[PDB]
């Protein structure tokens, strides 16, 4: 982006992926404490 | 060229300094989409 762009233009550009890659991450860990709580509960029936 | 029969020399294998262009202020106009004339001086393409 930089390489072939000025800074006040950049800025928008790279807050675009930043916003992107960012609900990335809100995606994954979300779902990992709904599929650890799964995980969770067999561990309690097993140990049942 | 006629605009109709517009001209066009395509470019290989050659360093190009953009920055001789720019200069000639009177009544050069420079208007870039996709990048600045500045950023690109250290850019590489395949043609041109």
């Amino acid at each position: 982006i930089l390489s072939r762009l000025d800074p006040p233009e950049a800025e928008v550009q790279i807050d675009r992926l930043i916003t992107g890659r960012l609900q990335s991450l809100q995606t994954y860990v979300t779902q990992q404490l709904i599929r650890a709580a799964e995980i969770r509960a067999s561990a309690n029936l097993a140990a049942t | 060229a006629s605009v109709y029969a517009w001209n066009r020399k395509r470019i290989s294998n050659c360093v190009a300094d953009y920055s001789v262009l720019y200069n000639f202020a009177p009544f050069f106009t420079f208007k870039c989409y996709g990048v600045s004339p500045t950023k690109l001086n250290d850019l590489c393409f395949t043609n041109v």
